[PDB]
RNA sequence: CGGCUAACUCCGUGCCAGCAGCCGCGGUAAAACGGGGGGGGCAAGUGUUCUUCGGAAUGACUAGGCGUAAAGGGCACGUAGGCGGUUCAUCGGGUUGAAAGUGAAAGUCGUCAAAAAGUGGCGGAAUGCUUUCGAAACCACUGAACUUGAGUGAGACAGAG
RNA sequence: UCGCCCUUGGUCUAUUCUGAUCUGGGGCUCAGCUAACGCGUUAAACACUCCGCCUGGGGAGUACGGUCGCAAGACCAAAA
């Protein structure tokens, strides 16, 4: 589901730079909504709603004008819990702001939370 | 910990460029205040006042209700279990928050977007700015539950023009937002549909100056004038009847006019009065008239004494009986400890106003940081 | 938008001015 | 210059950093900041009224009715077609039939027009 | 306050001349013949006085405590039928070592004259640059202006400045102490100056993040 | 509500009947499209009007210079009376009616000028730079907005639905309306009254 | 010791003799050739040649390109390969957490002591592999389903295919 | 991923003359991009997947070798 995740994150970025209030995402997945929950918690989007997640899912996102770039990795990238911080140093362009989203056995988490819980996994992407 | 994830959901925080908003989100109880909600609110407002990067603060409510008052069911179940400590702690926490709201160093704005009852007005009306909408309904039905209008409600009702504070505190009469502007209890007015406009405007102001915030609120607000059928067009009746010395004098005069003039407003006001406990009507009238000539720390002090006497069941159990009748059993027919007004004595109502600090006890008094806050309101 | 919605339940506030009708007569 | 932001924030940062002396208008802008509105998502809605099909059905008839449009006295009096459409709409909301609603509304309009015709005939007889 | 009163006297003189010119144009509109020509000559004399007085107010000022440095002096040329026409361009930067930086480009007949015109123009476009703890930038920044890619990296407090001369001069004059940098691609000095100013204005400070997201930003060693 | 009566007065001027095919940056001010027109929200018109009028009134207290630029001949008298009232003794009719036609009249205001003939009349630039410019240039016949943005001077202007982004970005106080005679009269009357009410509060 | 590059004058020569890493110097006033005088950088070294990396983002993973500058295959179809929707369930190969084994010494890094052009101890690192036991979100695999991408049908069409 | 004007072939709604939505083909343009010219929903924009190709000029699309072709030649394609 890497392609549709990158499609949705790019749709958000593109309508963000048009100054829009909301976007519609389709197709969606549970990975997409977990990425959006992490983005909403860090304040990059206002709110999001999931419609019909078990038949034909679409997501409405509420925008605020706060995200510069959201990217999904299109390749497999493993990271260990002791490896997360140096990866995030090399992956965020500012090396200060933004978050790397990791799929872990404890769930989909931002990179600081995954360091705190001492759990590694697969990098989904990042936003800043 | 992880057990406080419900309290952080009950009191949300929204952050803007130089401002913070506290949101009440307890939709089961219609945003009724519990002890952890008051503790979280007090912690948040203390931290925001200490922060020099925050210019002003906000208080909003989610849903159709701004705040329905205090959550009295927990206090009722605590009083049923013998110990009175939980009610005590809830009350000095709530009055401490009201005192913080009255003496707050930065501008504070309350958005009143629904029903406001009880201490819901007490956490917002001492503030610097107050925004009322077309869904805002303000009532004080504490006498009809067996309790008194505490949380500083004896401060701002007593300072209304005429004797309207007595009428509101005795009848539990609903006020609308336009009428609340007219009474001076609300500073600004806007429609419900226009609130995103004012909220976006207020959110990205980068000013500390209260004049700039006042000008912005007025510029984005709505212009309203009270209707002909408003309460304030009958203010002379309030000063004629509710200005009498005792409660029974008011009831007798209104009954005499209902016999002579057959005033429909008088009949409706009688049906409002007869549904209250006789004890708390007298305590309410005494505390409303006492609070006219004293400051906020004093008003909260004797309101705490009245509350701590009413929860100990010293002379009556009208608090527990009213709570049980109107919230638990829901038959809505309470039986007070004096059925009649004449049974209530002067010594019984002086037990609520007594200096309980003179009984060799310390936690029966309300603590307030008057030295550190150095009050100015 | 409350006030525009109220005032749209009225007569004709959506009447073109004289210059716009003049230019529309000009173009045809 | 290469600084970002609007005039107010750029000027505040320049004045605070002691780069430019403070202009006279800076306090006036801070006292009354320029207005801000929420994001609108750019989808402008076509303003449609429930009576509009009936008004356009009145356009499928005799076009010469009134000089109300170039009268230029007020923009708050309805013309004949709008009040016809409102009459049909409220009749439909009563529950009467549709074609009967147009028939009775047109007959009432024709009666009113003949009555003002005979009134103007009385004016001309007095003139 | 001497410049204040010497500007006020010229302002009052200019206002008096403008009132006199308005009155004489008013009496010229209804005047025909030789008196019209005499009023025309009187108006021309008044216009000459007003032009001279307006010239006398244009005194360029420099700011004390600022250092001005030459980045680039170039000989450019234009071709005519008589041969090549050669002029000089001067690019200069200025700064007060306290976050204020500016630049100007000027063209004249000689190199000295071009430098002088740029020096007079250099205080007219001043930016304020935010620094972290008066010694470095808040975060790593990468910008490009045309084909000049610029990288800047913050550094701890005993590192030093690692930069080429254009970037080093601009960062020194803005007050930085500990930055590493790299110019990638074209090293056009004027596009390098513009890329440096673009990079320093795209840094998001912790105050900026705190206002943008409505949340508290804390340094990690104070946590 | 009184606010409904205020909105009705704004609708009486016809300032909500904007031109079709609105730009992207104007749609925050629009209510909808009807009858081949862009319908403007008069509530946002009132809010922007209040902001502009309060900014101009606040400049009386600091004795700021306010320069009016009108390029429409329909509004000559209204803007002339407003400038006579606001600028006081420092009003010049020739400069107010001719100086905006010259490219560079603000960015090059110390340049010399020469008397030629009767001509299109001789006018010099302002001796002090203005602290605000109020613009009535619907057809963009002058370079006022570009020079004011170059010089860091605030601009109060009435914006049509078809204003370019390059012009809209440099207008500090936009007022979204159709510039009818009645709306320009109401705008200038409100500006005049606010300025002289603030000016009477100082003894002036 | 012209510029790049810190450091300049006199005499001799006169497109000669010569210099030269690059750009370039020398045809009578050469700071560029050769000598005198002075000066600059390094210093028991200092130049020259060879060789490697850097500067070189000049093979670009980090980190480049292909309209007009080098560079889109004349255009397709398809093999391998690479890449590619949703839900629920199962599983434990990859992934992930801990433990154990191994990762020789020397060298690199940290630190101290020693020593005075010399040594050593303890760590860290050695990004890996094997075994055991947890986790179950993702990838793979298995099962049941979904319809938004692909493909069919029915009914209408247009066309110098 | 803001729009405007045309046009090919359908469909729907029409309210007597037009709107809407697909489908290809053109012109112009807000942004954004571009060394510049310019491109711009049929991108040279914001991103991505897979393939082909480039690595200073000349020597040179030359020499050699293989395969293919009746030939003419073609494809892969150097170095000094
Ligand atoms: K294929
Ligand atoms: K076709
Ligand atoms: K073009
Ligand atoms: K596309
Ligand atoms: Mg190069
Ligand atoms: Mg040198
Ligand atoms: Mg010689
Ligand atoms: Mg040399
Ligand atoms: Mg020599
Ligand atoms: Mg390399
Ligand atoms: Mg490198
Ligand atoms: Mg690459
Ligand atoms: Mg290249
Ligand atoms: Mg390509
Ligand atoms: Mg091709
Ligand atoms: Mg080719
Ligand atoms: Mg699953
Ligand atoms: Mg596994
Ligand atoms: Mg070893
Ligand atoms: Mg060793
Ligand atoms: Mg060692
Ligand atoms: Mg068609
Ligand atoms: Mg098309
Ligand atoms: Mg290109
Ligand atoms: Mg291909
Ligand atoms: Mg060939
Ligand atoms: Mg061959």
């Amino acid at each position: 589901g890497r392609r549709i995740l990158n499609d949705a994150l790019r749709t958000i970025v593109n309508a963000e730079r048009r100054g829009k209030a909301s976007v519609e995402l389709k197709p969606i997945s549970t990975v997409m909504s977990s990425f959006l929950r992490i983005m909403k918690e860090k304040g990059y989007i206002k709110n999001f709603q999931v419609h019909d997640p078990h038949r034909v899912g679409r997501i409405t996102v509420d925008l605020q004008g706060r995200v510069n770039d959201c990217k999904a990795l299109t390749y497999r990238q493993d990271v260990k819990a002791k490896e997360i911080e140096e990866y995030t140093e090399r992956t965020l362009p500012t090396r200060q702001w933004g978050y790397v989203v990791v799929t872990t056995p404890d769930g989909i988490l931002d990179h600081e939370e995954a360091i705190k819980r001492n759990v590694g996994g697969q990098v989904l992407g990042f936003f800043y | 910990s992880a057990s406080d994830a419900d309290v952080q959901d009950q009191v949300s925080v929204e952050g803007k460029a130089k401002s913070r908003a506290a949101i009440l989100d307890r939709p089961s109880s219609l945003n009724a205040l519990s002890a952890p909600m008051v503790g979280r609110l007090k912690r948040l407002y203390e931290s925001w006042e200490e922060n020099p990067a925050i210019s002003f603060v906000l208080m909003k409510g989610s849903g159709k209700t701004f705040c329905s008052g205090a959550d009295v069911l927990p206090l009722y179940h605590s009083i049923n279990e013998g110990n009175t400590e939980e009610c005590k702690h809830f009350f000095g926490s709530l009055y401490n928050f009201v005192y913080l709201q009255g003496t707050y160093l930065k501008p504070n704005i309350a958005i009143m977007d629904g029903v406001t009852m009880g201490c819901g007005g007490g956490i917002s009306i001492p503030g610097m700015f107050r925004v009322a909408t077309d869904k805002t309904v303000l009532a004080h039905p504490e006498v009809q539950i067996g309790f008194h209008p505490d949380a500083g409600a004896s401060y701002y009702l007593s300072r209304l023009p005429g004797y309207l504070g007595e009428y509101l505190a005795l009848t539990g009469q609903k006020l609308d937002g336009v009428e609340m502007i007219a009474c001076g209890l609300a500073t600004h007015f806007c429609l419900h549909s226009r609130l995103g406009m004012v909220e976006e405007r207020i959110g990205k102001l980068l000013t500390d100056d209260p004049t700039v915030i006042e000008a912005s609120l007025a510029q984005y607000s709505d212009l309203v004038y009270p209707d002909n059928t408003s309460v304030l067009h009958k203010i002379e009746m309030i000063d004629r009847y509710f200005g009498l010395d005792t409660v029974e004098e008011i009831i007798e005069a209104m009954e005499n006019e209902v016999a002579d003039s057959g005033n429909e407003w008088c009949k409706k006001t009688l049906k409002q009065v007869k549904e209250a406990s006789p004890l708390s009507l007298k305590i309410t009238l005494q505390s409303i008239r006492e609070g006219r000539f004293q400051t906020l720390d004093q008003c909260l002090t004797r309101e705490y004494r009245i509350s701590l006497c009413g929860v100990s069941k010293t002379v009556s159990g009208d608090f527990c009986e009213g709570i049980r009748a109107r919230l638990v059993d829901k038959d809505f027919a309470p039986k007070w400890d004096p059925p009649r007004l004449e049974d209530v004595s002067k010594d019984m109502v002086d037990c609520y106003f007594s200096p309980a600090t003179d009984a060799d006890d310390s936690e029966s008094e309300l603590k307030l940081p008057t030295a550190q806050r150095e009050p100015y309101f | 938008m409350h006030y525009m919605g109220l005032f749209s339940k009225a007569g004709n506030i959506f009447r073109q001015p004289r210059a716009m009708q003049a230019a529309n007569a000009m173009l045809q | 210059s290469w600084m970002k932001g609007d005039l107010l924030s750029k000027t505040r940062r320049l004045v605070g950093g002691l780069a430019t002396r403070e202009p006279v208008w800076l306090k006036a802008m801070e006292a009354s900041p320029p207005p801000v509105f929420p994001r609108s998502n750019g989808n402008l809605k076509k303003i449609v009224l429930p009576e509009d099909p009936y008004v356009r059905r009145f356009a499928r008839k005799h076009p010469e009715a009134k000089l109300v449009e170039p009268n230029k006295v007020s923009a708050f009096i309805p013309d004949p077609a709008r009040v016809y459409g409102c009459r049909v709409l409220e009749l439909t909301k009563n529950g009467i039939s549709e074609d009967d609603a147009m028939s009775v509304a047109n007959m009432e309009y024709l009666a009113e027009r003949k009555e003002k015709k005979k009134a103007y005939k009385r004016l001309k007889e007095l003139a | 306050d001497d410049m204040k009163e010497r500007d006020d006297i010229l302002l009052e003189k200019l206002n008096a001349i403008d009132k006199k010119l308005e009155s004489k144009l008013s009496e010229l509109d209804h005047t025909f013949g030789k008196k019209g020509k005499r009023l025309e000559e009187e108006i021309r004399d008044l216009a000459e006085e007003r032009n001279a007085l307006t010239e006398k107010k244009r005194q360029p000022l420099y700011r004390k405590g600022y250092d001005v440095h030459v980045i680039d002096v170039k000989k450019v040329a234009k071709v005519t039928k008589g041969g090549r026409v050669e002029r000089y361009t001067a690019l200069m930067v200025c700064g007060n070592y306290e976050g204020v930086i500016g630049y100007a480009k000027a063209k004249a007949e000689t190199g000295q004259s071009a430098m002088q015109k740029a020096y007079e123009k250099c205080f007219q476009n001043l930016h304020y640059i935010e620094r972290h703890e008066e010694h470095t930038i808040a975060h790593a920044i990468q910008t490009s202006y045309k084909k000049t890619k610029l990288y800047l990296w913050p550094a701890p407090t005993t590192t030093g400045m690692k930069a080429g001369r254009v970037v080093k001069t601009m960062l020194l004059l803005a007050g930085f102490k500990n930055i590493k940098s790299k110019v990638i691609g074209s090293r056009n000095s004027y596009n390098t100056v513009k890329a440096v100013l673009k990079a320093l204005n795209a840094v998001e400070t912790p105050k900026d993040v705190q206002e943008k997201f409505g949340r508290t930003v804390v340094e990690k060693y104070l946590l | 509500t009184l606010h409904g009566a205020v909105i009705q007065k704004l609708l009486n001027t016809g300032s909500h009947l904007g031109r079709r095919a609105a730009e992207h940056h104007f749609k925050q001010y629009a209510y909808g499209t009807r009858n081949g027109m862009t319908i403007i929200d008069s509530d946002k018109t009132l809010i922007c009007l209040r902001s502009a009028a309060s900014f101009v009134a606040n400049l009386a207290s600091a004795r700021g210079n306010i320069f009016f630029v009108n390029t429409n001949p329909l509004f000559d008298e209204i803007v002339e009376l407003t400038s006579r009232r606001i600028q006081g003794d420092a009003y010049n009719h020739n400069r107010s009616t001719n100086l905006w036609k010259m490219g560079g009249f603000l960015t090059n205001s110390y340049s010399p000028k020469k008397f030629r003939s009767r001509h299109k009349k001789l006018c010099f630039g302002p001796t002090t730079m203005p602290d605000c410019v109020v613009v009535f240039d619907a057809e963009r016949k002058s370079s006022v907005v570009l020079e004011a943005a170059k010089l860091q001077i605030p601009v109060v202007a009435i914006v049509d639905p078809n204003v370019p982004l390059e012009f809209f970005e440099k207008i500090t106080y936009p007022v979204p309306a159709r510039d009818s005679v009645k709306f320009v009269y109401l705008f200038c009357n409100v500006i005049t009254k606010c300025f002289v009410a603030e000016q009477m509060k100082m003894g002036i």
